C-alpha cells in the first residue's frame, strides 16, 4: 500500500540507479 | 485510504 | 518502461508527497 | 532490456 511505499520509495532510488548503471 | 479511488501508483 | 520510468520517478517525489501530505 | 528477467517494478 501506499503507506509501505513510503520505506520503499526512498530506497528504491537506489535500485533505479542500478537499472541505469547512474547513467540518467 | 483517503475518500478518493485508488491511483496509478 | 524503465526508461520512461526514471523520468516519471522524478516527478512522481509530489504524488507520494500529495498522498501524506509531505508528512513523511 | 538486459539478459536478467522482469523485475517487481
Amino acid at each position: 500500500p501506499v503507506e509501505d511505499l513510503i520505506r520503499f520509495y526512498n530506497d528504491l532510488q537506489q535500485y533505479l540507479n542500478v537499472v541505469t548503471r547512474h547513467r540518467y | 485510504g483517503p475518500s478518493q479511488p485508488t491511483y496509478p501508483g
